[PDB]
């Protein structure tokens, strides 16, 4: 079972960008796929990102493909989500799940380890 | 519990699952060095040349193994090589080629004294299975202190060997270091179950399915569900016939020159742990295996006979789930449980499939309870009283004679004569059976490998052989029949020997028959040997209580004509004496026929032999 706890969320100027960190408790290249989720209020749990433990690929979401950012520091267990262009629509909790094989990165029932999240809230402007 | 039966704990299953997940990305094999453990992960391989060889023409994809390299992997007795599929052998033997540095590596840790773990997932499993067969062919048998003992740890891999496989397994005790985790519906421990032209359109697909590498881009549902029906009634095919074989149908049209409903040969080696959401169910019997792969793999828990195959798919890859919940399952070994309904009830057995398991544990208890009562029965003072008036009354009193027991019995003069002829009879019924139920696959597995059986066995061997050959030569059956090496000597002597020799030789990893014409070729008789093999063709120079056997071959015919035999039987004499095959109180005696007939020898030949010495006064 691995240890996966989120950090970095908080309260986002629309535009803006984010750093989401997520600490494993063991090492995940080659081992577990790596993905990041978000959950909206009232709304589901939805696919943001992955990283493969196949080929160490990443892939993203139509809506966040070309704006966020998907990586791993493999020296400190730490999977990173970059997020930039931020809009308010992005309001949500933000989980990281390690999972494995994940033939299907976009199904959340894929994944076996979850994280407790982080809020993310983008605001608009005053 | 676990542990005390498998001799794993649950750390090591976690490592050596997460080096069968790493083994994906190295090329052959994956080393990971944990603390005090060394595993060997195994890449596996998703192609349908890697299950079934292209160049097999059988219909399993199935091989005989080579006695060289695989020694032990055989029935002693009868003499039968386990057999294995031929892809997993030659991805094995491109792995231990010497230009991989596997073989470097697998020594390295063996000086570190660690415990060496050979683990595998699907296809990789299966090579750890050889591998871990490769080490305890090459390095364990020869020195246990040094080549410290394996553990292997696979994960839904394909079944590798036959039943000879799992039985050689059984009697060098190493099935003990074996240990296959399968997922219920896990569809890969099944395939070779099934004949190869039963899968042979839809394997690719169903492979790249199982394949933990490749996404489902939603494939094909059809090829999937006729792929499960297929393997699945192979599966049955085979399962039916091992129930109807153990016990009811025997032998009516079984044999071969009806190659019509093939059954697969491949059959359970090791220790199987079957997962359920609640259950570890650990089996060690090879027949209980085979039917639980078969009727836990049914659409029985809750009859949902749509969604299995999907479930039969999705289940070779549940083995990240398995590893991370063990320690909440509840365990029992099947084997040694009072009541086996509660498991194989969470297992989705049928009654049917129930009472099946249920006989093949049974019938393992009956192979238990014959060599229990061999064991007494060889035991009791009784029984043993025969061969100790052979060796203690028999012998010295016809040494006193100057004739030897052999001659003694030959002419059977005195009334000892036909005492010993009825201590004989007695001693080869009892021996018969015990060969009749070797035969007939009712004894455990480690039967022939016993060491107080291959003692008492030499010693019948050596003290009664001769005996049984004065009988045979007596009653003129060379004559009739033939030569009694040829076609008179009675099959017990010969798992005799061959146990004892197999005991005595396997921690140098020759077979006996390479180790005589070894010694024959050190005695430096000039000749090819091709020729010298003819020449001993059917020779007694193989055993040594077959002695009398070869002299009596030898007798009467001139010495250019059995020049080579004689020398050969003169060259190996010695270390027959030294090992106590052949007693020299017996046969230098005056009245011997060997002496007698030695004399008739050319003097030059006398002359430059060993044996001038033991017989100077001719």
């Amino acid at each position: 079972q691995v240890q996966l706890q989120e950090s970095g969320g908080g309260l986002v100027q629309a535009g803006g960008s984010l750093r989401l960190s997520c600490a494993t408790s063991t090492h995940t290249a080659g081992q577990y796929t790596m993905a990041w989720f978000r959950q909206a209020p009232g709304k589901e749990r939805e696919f943001v990102a992955v990283l493969r433990w196949s080929d160490y690929s990443t892939d993203y979401a139509n809506s966040v493909k070309n704006r966020f950012t998907i990586s791993r520091d493999n020296a400190k267990n730490t999977v990173y989500l970059q997020m930039n262009s931020l809009k308010p629509e992005d309001t949500a909790v933000y989980y990281c799940a390690a999972g494995w094989p994940v033939k299907v990165i976009s199904s959340a029932d894929e994944y076996i380890n979850w994280g407790q999240g982080t809020q993310v809230t983008v605001s608009s402007a005053a | 519990a676990f542990e005390a039966l498998t001799g794993i704990n649950g750390d090591l299953i976690t490592r050596s699952w997460s080096a069968s997940k790493q083994a994906y990305l190295t090329e052959r094999y994956h080393k990971e060095e944990a603390g005090a453990v060394v595993i060997f992960a195994f890449q596996p391989s998703f192609s349908e040349k890697d299950f079934f060889d292209p160049d097999n023409k059988s219909s399993f994809g199935e091989i005989k193994l080579n006695r060289v390299q695989f020694p032990c992997m055989r029935k002693i007795g009868k003499g039968d090589v386990a057999t294995v599929n031929e892809a997993f052998l030659k991805n094995l033997e491109a792995v231990i080629d010497p230009r991989t540095s596997f073989q470097a590596s697998v020594e390295m840790a063996v000086r570190s004294r660690k415990q060496i773990v050979f683990t595998g997932h699907s296809s990789g499993g299966a090579t750890a299975i050889l591998a871990t067969v490769w080490y305890l062919e090459k390095y364990f048998i020869r020195n246990p202190n040094v080549y410290l003992e394996p553990r292997c740890v696979t994960f839904g891999a394909p079944l590798v060997g036959d039943s000879i496989f799992s039985h050689a397994l059984g009697r060098e005790k190493w099935s003990r270091f074996f240990v296959n985790f399968v997922t219920r519906f896990d569809i890969v421990p099944r395939i070779t179950l099934a004949r190869k032209a039963s899968v042979e359109e839809t394997l690719p697909h169903v492979l790249a399915q199982l394949d933990p590498r490749n996404s489902s881009v939603q494939e094909s549902e059809q090829r999937i569900t006729e792929f499960y029906t297929s393997v699945m009634r192979d599966t049955s095919t085979v399962a039916n016939q091992a129930v109807c074989e153990l016990t009811g149908s025997a032998e009516a049209i079984l044999e071969t020159l009806s190659s019509f409903l093939e059954l697969s040969p491949y059959r359970p080696a090791g220790t199987f742990v079957f997962s359920t959401e609640k259950r570890l169910v650990a089996v060690n019997n090879s027949d209980a295996i085979l039917q639980m792969l078969f009727y836990t793999c049914q659409a029985s828990d809750e009859q949902e006979w749509s969604l299995i195959p999907f479930r039969s798919i999705r289940d070779h890859h549940s083995y990240e789930e398995l590893v991370q919940s063990m320690g909440m399952k509840l365990f029992n070994h099947l084997d040694g449980e009072n009541s086996i309904e509660s498991s194989l009830n969470d297992l989705g057995v049928s009654t049917r499939g129930r009472q099946y398991v249920q006989a093949a544990l049974e019938e393992e208890k009956k192979r238990v309870e014959n060599q229990k009562k061999i064991i007494q029965v060889i035991q009791q003072e009784r029984f043993l009283k025969k061969l100790a008036w052979i060796e203690d009354e028999y012998k010295p009193k016809c040494q006193a004679h100057k004739n030897g027991y052999y001659d003694s019995f030959k002419v059977s003069n005195e009334e000892n004569d036909f005492k010993a002829n009825v201590k004989r009879a007695e001693l080869a019924g009892v021996f018969d059976e015990v060969l009749g139920l070797l035969k007939k696959c009712q004894l455990p597995d480690e039967f022939e490998g016993d060491i107080d059986w291959i003692k008492l066995a030499t010693r019948y061997r050596r003290l009664v052989e001769p005996l049984d050959i004065a009988n045979y030569h007596r009653h003129l059956k060379n004559e009739d029949t033939g030569p009694y090496m040829k076609r008179g000597r009675p099959t017990r002597y010969i798992y005799a020997q061959r146990g004892y020799e197999h005991h005595i030789l396997k921690p140098n990893g020759m077979i006996a028959e390479d180790v005589f014409w070894n010694k024959v070729n050190g005695l430096n008789l000039g000749l090819q040997l091709e020729e010298i093999q003819e020449t001993l063709k059917n020779s007694g120079s193989e055993c040594g209580s077959c002695f009398w056997a070869e002299v009596e071959e030898l007798k009467g015919k001139p010495y250019e004509e059995v020049e080579v035999r004689v020398k050969t039987l003169e060259g190996m004499l010695r270390e027959w004496i030294t090992a106590g095959e052949v007693d020299e109180k017996e046969i230098f005696l005056e009245g011997s026929t060997f002496r007698k007939w030695w004399i008739t020898l050319p003097k030059n030949h006398k002359s430059h032999s060993p044996l001038r010495d033991y017989m100077m006064d001719e």
